[PDB]
């Protein structure tokens, strides 16, 4: 068998010992202190595990260890929200009357005057207004009693103990070999089939027998009291063929082959609920039936200890071409020797799943009672684009720390990896024109648009009265879709999306869905995501690219991953580390991230959201401002920035004022950062000698010396303000905006 | 005796048919894969081996890794466009590391640093306060 | 004139700076001066 | 001048340890050594480094 | 008075303010119902500033036309308890830290690693310190001329200029 | 070219020879200091400026020194 | 236990330690003695 | 098989020969158009340049000029192919006043050389002429 267990027992001591000595982990900083740099170096290197010991079964035990610390603390949070949900809120008071009554789970205390944090949210209620959709995931899964919330959070807190008891486990007790760790095949058939497929399959079994049932009696107006205890479901019949009448049959239809008896409960009818708003349940579990099937099948591709079964790396060698030389011949000893290879690959999946999340949450709603809860849609869809806009560059840092650190060039002779790096100046200078191009055309259009206006001629510009820029291509794709139900999807009764075409969904009167109808106006902006992606791919890949050296700097692998320059000599050689790559990206993919949100804030107030009245008449937010408003960036700048400021400046004396200095409170710290960027170091080191004198004239000195922060680190935390201020700011801006227009 | 490689775009531009290029020399007891300071990998040929560059460090930088990673041991030259070429590293046969007799003193400075004068006092010259 | 700005401005604003660009152009570029 | 182990102050005004205090660890009994003290610090200067060579008339004896 | 300002009980703006910010929390309580939580919470609410106003009134305070009062940092001393009575107290506090900390320094300093117990306190040492701080003005003025405050000029290092 | 000069607290440990990327320095004999040898900077027209010796020399202060020159193609590290 | 405590002893614990004490310090004397603009009281 | 090896037999160099630049298609294209034909004064390369040029140039000015919605929308636009062409021949005058040295000895046995100061004189006259020509040719085109 070539799967086993290895574990070694007892590996490492359990002691307060080393708790006491700060910096044993490495051997630079395990001497002490000198300088105040040593401080900063102890946080900076501590999980860097990998430049603390050399053998990679070490490292490994740290990582794995460590992941259990990290899911304890995410236990610990989850056990926290639903102790807040069943103690300090309005959960029932919200059940019986979801349209009215708003939701809150934060109390605040009386201190200093700041209970008018408190708001008058309803239900003989008062708190802070949060805006996570704990309620509406709730009311999903069928809550309808604290009690039930109690019971989450006191079952999060073991969870979370008994991760924190298999993290100090697997370190010092149970410490596993490195042929443990090496097992591919067998980790992805347990990770496909296991904990994607059992996942799938238990929590529709959850969907079916308890949340089913309870949401149509809450639909159908019967108020939570009356509906019976959840168990109740699990044992008569009578009470589940009352709702589903194809229970009378039992589980035996399932194995003589007769699936169609259940299109109760398996639809496939697409569109929303007109009562709630969201995803009709009977889909979702019909989502994850269809999902487990092909989880637990895919976890069967690989082969572990019996003959059957790929190898992964016969797989990747048999794939070579004749542009492509060797082809995929090494990646094997890449992605199972090294673990910043695999976090490149993972942090850009990771994040760029956490953006496809966003774009889906939206548009299909699968909450109940959460598309007319602008505020929360606003707010978890940006969160969502912020967390992959994190990850996504996270992956291209570790893709340049593999470079440096654990790529060898006689392991890679001729591959895929070996060529990318022999056209590097292809890939760049290609990259290169097409940030130029795209810039120029789709930048200018605005340009173009600014100044015919305020030259007094409109009839010349670019807008759908002057030069029309229409999106044919995506329109023509929005017709497929409203056409697909009955004819590319015949068993589907309505269309995935109402955003493709098709009507108008209502919720309390207020607009949960609508068309979202495609013009010049957003075509113009399309191309600024098209452009501000680009770009920063191109800070990015350079880095990866150059990484380990360039015509600039031959041995630039031996100068390390993050080193601020090589001297003011050969012109400038400031930020050609690839960690500077890293931080000039960080600060497009905020550029990016910051106008994607600004464009769905902005489009979702002018063209769905919003009341309605007798006959139809939809009055939106900002009442159809988008197609002439947004091809400036004077509209821009008016309309969308200075117009709905109005909130967040005027919510003084309101329950809604600690966005108001928040807003501030993040301008002030954007503007903090701008002292980091723009100076450097031996300014601030000359600065620090003669206030030092005005101590040593005072016979008194730190014995720990003062010194100036770091290059490296003092561009390290101007880009942690500049992310903090900004992101900050427009977080106070769109939750002010948002609570006044929900 | 050019090394095993495919190519790549990171080679020499004009530079090198139009002002000075560099080649340099070294000998392998065997055949093994280096990395190519323009370039990713390449394996080398027992015997002498011959490669052409575009600077000076872009040489000195693979005797760097020839040295303390392969023990073996080059020279440098520079070859200009009519056909001149010219003896570079080691210059007289021994590293610059190592004292050789024979060498002179060139450029010092027979004080302290902390000795230099004003440059009030060297005005209007066309000198400079390190070049006194 | 009145009619002076239809006629000074394509001059100012065209003519004397692609002059003076060229100008500077060739004295820039200029090998031994 | 000094011996072994005598403490001095520095004298030269371009080091990192001016008008400051030290202990004499060597000094080189051969006079063609322009700098012929080793003087150690328990303090380091901006390239971490703690000692330096000196001559006899930069540095001056505490007592 | 004083650039023209009115004590606050007499002046006719400071009133209005009383009034409306009472009004803006009973329109807030009618809501709810007599006996309920938000109900005693806004009640309270109107007590803490009810007693906020009237606090005020007998303080001493000037307020302007704005109705908001206003602090007096001549040196009157009628107008004490505005700045100097404050002032001489936070002194107290400041210089007490400022004095403190610097023993612990220069008791570590004369020591094989001084650098250890900046980072890892010697907390029995450091607590009996701290409380060696409540007669600095006597202890800072013994120093001072005694010659352990201040060092010489030939003990501090300078930059090359002077 | 730059400038590159040695000061006589020189104590000849040969770092700045072994840290120079372009091969600028170099050791002769001396008779001044315990090791009897002194840097020398003989080739400083392919001294690129980058300060990697400073960063070496272990004397406070610096033995070694690298002012600022005018730009050839040699010293501006172009490969074009 | 004398090497938790000098884990208890080092620098961040000792800091979050007197700034918690000390924080709820002046919470509390304004939970007793609030709105003090000045000694008036 | 291999689609990618060393342009002319010569791994350092820093260069690469694929389909894209040395193949059957990109050697007989590229050998033909008037800046590499053999055979080619230094005036016929520069006139077919600019006959070429001047043509297409006319396009995007007729089309979306500031008068395309005149009754002069075709003379407006022609008038700035012409002073787009002022500016690129300025552009050509100024270069090879500068690029190019003047000859001392009269020995001159190739004149057709075009990387030289007398035929780039003849190149940047050709391509005046022939751009402004074929401005007035598809204004001839499109006034139908
Ligand atoms: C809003 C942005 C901003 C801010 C806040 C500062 C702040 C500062 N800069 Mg400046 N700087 C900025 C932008 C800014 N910079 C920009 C864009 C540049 C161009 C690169 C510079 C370039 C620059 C240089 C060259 C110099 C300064 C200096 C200073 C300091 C001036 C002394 C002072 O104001 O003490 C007050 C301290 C602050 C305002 C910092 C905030 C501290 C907060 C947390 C206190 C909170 C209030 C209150 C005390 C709360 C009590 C605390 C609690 C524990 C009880 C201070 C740290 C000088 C300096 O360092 O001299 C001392 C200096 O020489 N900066
Ligand atoms: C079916 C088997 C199975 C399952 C479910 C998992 C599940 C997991 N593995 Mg894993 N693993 C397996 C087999 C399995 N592994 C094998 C065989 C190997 C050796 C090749 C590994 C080697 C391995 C490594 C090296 C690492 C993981 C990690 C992880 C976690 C990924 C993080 C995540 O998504 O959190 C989702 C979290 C949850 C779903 C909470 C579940 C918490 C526990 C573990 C419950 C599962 C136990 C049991 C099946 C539940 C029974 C339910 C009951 C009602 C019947 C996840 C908990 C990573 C990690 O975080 O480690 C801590 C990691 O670094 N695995
Ligand atoms: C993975 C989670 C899961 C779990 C724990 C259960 C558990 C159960 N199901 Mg079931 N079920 C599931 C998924 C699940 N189901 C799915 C995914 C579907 C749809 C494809 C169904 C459809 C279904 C029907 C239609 C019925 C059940 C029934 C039952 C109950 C009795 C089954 C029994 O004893 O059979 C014996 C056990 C084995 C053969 C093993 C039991 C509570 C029955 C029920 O509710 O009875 C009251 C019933 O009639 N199930
Ligand atoms: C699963 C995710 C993951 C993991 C495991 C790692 C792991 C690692 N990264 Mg990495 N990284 C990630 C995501 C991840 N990263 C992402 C998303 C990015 C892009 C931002 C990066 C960018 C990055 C760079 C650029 C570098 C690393 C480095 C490292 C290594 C050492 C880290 C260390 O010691 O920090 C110790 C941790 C800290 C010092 C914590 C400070 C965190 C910030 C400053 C505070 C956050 C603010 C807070 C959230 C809000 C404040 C509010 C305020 C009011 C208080 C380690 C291998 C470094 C390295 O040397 O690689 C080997 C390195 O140079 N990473
Ligand atoms: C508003 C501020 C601003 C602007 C305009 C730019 C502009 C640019 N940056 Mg950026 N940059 C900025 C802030 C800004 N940056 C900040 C704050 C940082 C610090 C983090 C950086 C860091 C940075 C890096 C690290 C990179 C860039 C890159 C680029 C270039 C993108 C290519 C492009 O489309 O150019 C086209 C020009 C524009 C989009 C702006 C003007 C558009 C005009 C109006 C249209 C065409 C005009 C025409 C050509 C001339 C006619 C007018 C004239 C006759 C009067 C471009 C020059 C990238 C680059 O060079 O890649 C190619 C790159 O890698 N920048
Ligand atoms: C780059 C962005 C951009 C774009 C696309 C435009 C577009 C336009 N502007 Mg402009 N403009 C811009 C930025 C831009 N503007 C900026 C930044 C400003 C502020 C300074 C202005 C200020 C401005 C004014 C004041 C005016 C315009 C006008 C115009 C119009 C005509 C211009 C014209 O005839 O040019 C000539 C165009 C060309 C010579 C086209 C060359 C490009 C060709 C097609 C590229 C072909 C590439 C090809 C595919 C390569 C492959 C070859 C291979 C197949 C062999 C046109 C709609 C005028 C108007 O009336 O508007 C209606 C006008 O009066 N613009
Ligand atoms: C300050 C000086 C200045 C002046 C006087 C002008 C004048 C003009 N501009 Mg211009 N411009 C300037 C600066 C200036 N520009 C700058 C700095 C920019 C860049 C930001 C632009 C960008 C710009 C754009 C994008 C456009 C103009 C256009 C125009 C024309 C106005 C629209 C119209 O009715 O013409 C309509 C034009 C005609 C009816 C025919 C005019 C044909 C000309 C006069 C032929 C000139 C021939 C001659 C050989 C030119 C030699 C040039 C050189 C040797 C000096 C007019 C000729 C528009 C234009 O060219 O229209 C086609 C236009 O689209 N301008
Ligand atoms: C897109 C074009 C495309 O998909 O071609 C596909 C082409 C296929 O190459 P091969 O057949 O050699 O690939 C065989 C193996 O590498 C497949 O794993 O890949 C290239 O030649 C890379 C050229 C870069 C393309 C320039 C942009
Ligand atoms: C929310 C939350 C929670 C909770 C959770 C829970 C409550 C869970 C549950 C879960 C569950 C409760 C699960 C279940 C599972 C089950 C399963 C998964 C089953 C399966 C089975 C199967 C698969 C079968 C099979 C078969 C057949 C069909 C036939 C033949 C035979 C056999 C047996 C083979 C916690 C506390 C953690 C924390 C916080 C959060
Ligand atoms: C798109 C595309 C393409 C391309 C194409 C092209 C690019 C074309 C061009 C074309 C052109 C661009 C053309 C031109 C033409 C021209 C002409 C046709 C001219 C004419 C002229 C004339 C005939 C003459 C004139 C004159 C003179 C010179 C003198 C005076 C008199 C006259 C006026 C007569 C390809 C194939 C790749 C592929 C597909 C796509
Ligand atoms: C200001 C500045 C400094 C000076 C900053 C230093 C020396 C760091 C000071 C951090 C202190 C010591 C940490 C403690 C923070 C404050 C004592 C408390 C402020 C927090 C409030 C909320 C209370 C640099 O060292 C530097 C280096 C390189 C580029 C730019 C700069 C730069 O801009
Ligand atoms: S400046 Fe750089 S290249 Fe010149 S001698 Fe010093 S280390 Fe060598
Ligand atoms: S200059 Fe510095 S590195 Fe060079 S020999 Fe002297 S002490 Fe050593």
């Amino acid at each position: 068998k070539n799967v086993q267990i290895f574990v070694e027992k007892d590996a490492v001591e359990t002691s307060f010992e080393k708790w006491s000595q700060p910096g044993h982990f490495s051997r630079t900083l395990a001497k002490g202190p000198k300088t105040t740099t040593w401080i900063w170096n102890l946080h900076a290197d501590a999980h860097d595990f990998d430049s603390q010991t050399n053998s990679l079964e070490e490292v490994s035990r740290k990582i794995f260890s460590a992941h259990f610390g990290q899911l304890a603390a995410i236990f610990l949070w989850i056990s926290g929200m639903h102790f807040h949900g069943a103690y300090f809120s309005n959960y029932s008071a919200w059940l019986s009357d979801p349209i009215k009554i708003k939701q809150s789970s934060q109390v605040v205390w009386p201190i200093v005057g700041q209970e008018i944090l408190n708001a008058d949210v309803g239900g003989n209620f008062q708190g802070v207004q949060t805006t996570s959709g704990w309620f509406q995931m709730w009311r999903a899964e069928g809550i309808t009693s604290e009690v039930e919330l109690y019971w989450i959070a006191i079952g999060g807190l073991i969870m979370s103990a008994l991760m924190l008891f298999a993290g100090w486990f697997h370190y010092h007790k149970a410490a596993p070999k490195l042929e443990w760790f090496q097992n591919a095949e067998s980790m992805m058939n347990h990770h496909l089939a296991g904990l994607l497929g059992l996942g799938c399959l238990s929590w529709s079994g959850h969907q079916i027998h308890i949340a089913l049932p309870i949401n149509k009696l809450l639909d159908a107006g019967v108020s939570p009291q009356e509906i019976p205890l959840p168990h109740e479901f699990l044992i008569n019949r009578d009470l589940m063929a009352q709702l589903y009448p194809s229970f009378e049959k039992g589980l035996t239809p399932f194995f003589s082959g007769q699936w169609g008896v259940y299109s109760d409960f398996l639809t496939f009818k697409g569109g929303l609920n007109p009562v709630t708003g969201g995803l009709w349940l009977s889909d979702i579990a019909h989502h994850h039936l269809a999902l487990s099937v092909l989880f637990i099948i895919a976890g069967h591709m690989y082969r572990t200890n019996w003959g059957i079964g790929h190898s992964m790396k016969e797989i990747l060698e048999a794939h070579k071409g004749p542009f492509t030389g060797e082809g995929h011949k090494g990646l094997y000893e890449i992605l199972t020797t090294s673990w910043h290879a695999q976090l490149a690959i993972n942090l850009a999946m990771i994040g760029s799943l956490s953006i496809i999340v966003a774009h889906h949450m939206y548009a299909m709603p699968p909450y109940p009672y959460i598309a007319t809860d602008y505020a929360t849609q606003l707010s978890l869809f940006t969160h969502h684009m912020w967390i992959g806009g994190f990850c996504v560059v996270g992956g291209a840092a570790h893709g340049a720390i593999f470079m440096v650190r654990d790529y060898t060039p006689a392991n890679n002779y001729n591959n895929l990896l070996d060529r990318d790096l022999r056209h590097r100046d292809e890939i760049i200078s290609n990259l290169n024109w097409v940030c130029i191009f795209l810039g120029c055309h789709a930048f200018g259009f605005y340009i173009h648009n600014d100044t015919m206006r305020a030259l007094g001629r409109p009839q010349d510009m670019f807008s759908d009265k002057a030069i029309q820029l229409q999106p044919i291509f995506a329109q023509w794709i929005q017709n497929i879709h409203l056409l697909a139900p009955g004819t590319t999807a015949p068993n589907a009764l309505a269309t995935t999306s109402y955003a493709f075409g098709g009507d108008i969904v209502e919720v309390g009167g207020k607009i949960a869905m609508m068309p979202i109808k495609l013009g010049t106006a957003d075509f113009m902006v399309h191309h600024i995501h098209a452009f501000t992606i680009h770009v920063t791919v191109l800070i990015l890949l350079k880095g990866v690219l150059y990484a380990r050296s360039s015509k600039l700097i031959p041995d630039k692998a031996n100068l390390g991953f993050r080193f601020p320059c090589d001297g003011p000599g050969r012109g400038g050689t400031c930020q050609s580390s690839s960690w500077d790559h890293v931080f000039l990206g960080l600060f497009w993919m905020y550029n990016a991230i910051s106008v994607v949100i600004f464009h769905f804030s902005w489009k979702m107030q002018s063209d769905v959201w919003g009341t309605v009245t007798a006959d139809g008449s939809i009055s939106h937010i900002t009442g159809g401002n988008f197609a002439q408003s947004s091809i400036t960036i004077n509209g821009w700048l008016r309309d969308f920035l200075w117009s709905q400021a109005s909130q967040v400046i005027q919510s003084y004396g309101s329950a809604s004022s600690a966005y108001g200095l928040i807003f501030l409170g993040a301008h002030f710290i954007w503007a903090f950062s701008l002292m980091f960027l723009f100076s450097g170091r031996g300014y601030w080191q000359e600065l620090i000698e003669s206030i030092v004198w005005a101590h040593n004239k005072l016979n008194f000195a730190p014995a720990i010396q003062p010194r100036a922060l770091s290059i490296t680190q003092g561009r390290a935390v101007g880009l942690a303000h500049y992310l903090l201020g900004g992101i900050g700011t427009t977080w106070a801006f769109f939750l002010a905006r948002s609570l006044s227009i929900t | 005796p050019s090394p095993i490689f495919g190519g790549s775009t990171g080679g020499w531009l004009r530079k090198a048919q139009v002002e000075e290029k560099y080649v340099i020399t070294w000998d392998s007891p065997k055949e093994q894969i280096f990395e190519m300071p323009t370039g990713g990998a390449a394996i080398m040929r027992e015997g002498p081996n011959l490669l052409k560059l575009a600077r000076k460090e872009q040489c000195l930088a693979l005797g760097t890794r020839l040295r303390s990673k392969y023990k073996i041991k080059y020279q440098f030259y520079r070859v200009f466009p009519n056909g001149e070429v010219q003896y570079l590293h080691p210059k007289d046969g021994v590293y610059p590391e190592k004292v050789n007799a024979g060498r002179q003193g060139v450029g010092q400075n027979f004080r302290s640093i902390g000795k230099n004068v004003s440059p009030i006092e060297v005005k209007f010259t066309g000198k400079q306060p390190y070049d006194l | 004139m009145i009619n002076l700005p239809s006629l000074f401005v394509p001059l100012v604003g065209l003519l004397f700076p692609a002059v003076a660009m060229a100008s500077l152009f060739l004295h820039v570029e200029k090998r031994l001066l | 001048g000094p011996k072994r182990g005598a403490k001095v102050k520095i004298l030269r005004k371009e080091s990192y340890w001016y008008k400051g205090t030290g202990s004499v660890v060597a000094v080189d009994q051969d006079p063609n050594t322009r700098y012929p003290v080793v003087v150690r610090f328990n303090k380091v200067n901006y390239a971490n480094v703690s000692t330096n060579n000196y001559a006899l008339d930069e540095i001056q004896e505490v007592e | 008075d004083i650039s023209g300002l009115t004590p606050c009980k007499e002046s006719k703006q400071f009133a209005k303010r009383e009034k409306q910010a009472l009004k803006k929390l009973q329109a807030s309580l009618k809501l709810y119902a007599d006996d309920s939580a938000p109900a005693l919470a806004i009640k309270a609410t109107m007590e803490k500033t009810k007693k906020r106003f009237d606090n005020y009134g007998k303080y001493g305070l000037l307020c302007g036309s704005d109705g908001l009062p206003h602090l007096i940092v001549s040196g009157d001393q009628r107008h004490w308890g505005e700045f100097i009575t404050p002032g001489i107290l936070f002194l107290y506090i400041a210089g007490w830290i400022g004095w403190v900390g610097r023993s612990y320094l220069i008791a570590i300093r004369d020591e094989k690693k001084p650098t250890q117990k900046e980072i890892i306190i010697d907390v029995p040492l450091a607590s009996r310190l701290l409380f060696r701080g409540f007669s600095w003005p006597v202890a800072a003025y013994r120093e001072l001329l005694n010659g352990e405050l201040v060092d010489a000029a030939a003990a501090a290092a300078a930059a090359a200029a002077a | 070219s730059h400038s590159v000069k040695i000061y006589d607290t020189c104590i000849g440990c040969t770092q700045c020879v072994r840290a120079c990327p372009t091969d600028v320095l170099e050791m002769i004999p001396w008779g001044g200091c315990k090791a009897k040898q002194i840097a020398s900077a003989p080739r400083t027209e392919d001294c690129v400026g980058c300060k990697r010796c400073e960063s070496a020399c272990p004397t406070d202060f610096l033995s070694v020194r690298v002012y600022l020159w005018h730009e050839t193609t040699r010293s501006m590290g172009l490969a074009y | 236990m004398r090497d938790l405590k000098t884990y208890l002893s080092v620098a961040p614990v000792a800091s979050t330690l007197w700034f918690a004490a000390l924080a709820g310090l002046l919470i509390e004397i304004n939970r007793l003695f609030p709105d003090a603009l000045t000694f008036p009281f | 098989a291999n689609f990618i090896k060393p342009y002319n037999d010569d791994p350092f160099v820093g260069h690469l020969a694929t389909p894209i630049t040395s193949s059957a298609v990109t050697r007989s294209l590229l050998k033909n158009l008037p800046a590499y034909r053999f055979g080619l004064t230094p005036l016929l390369r520069g006139l077919e340049i600019g006959l070429a040029h001047g043509y297409f140039l006319i396009g995007p000015f007729f089309k979306l000029g500031p008068l395309r919605n005149s009754e002069i929308a075709l003379f407006a636009g022609f008038l700035s192919t012409i002073g787009l062409i002022l500016i690129l021949t300025l552009g050509l005058t100024i270069y090879g006043a500068v690029v190019f040295k003047e000859e001392k000895v009269m020995s001159s046995a190739n004149v057709n050389n075009l990387q030289t100061k007398k035929a780039w004189d003849q190149f940047k006259g050709g391509f005046f002429v022939g751009a402004c020509g074929s401005a007035g040719f598809a204004l001839i085109c499109l006034y139908v």
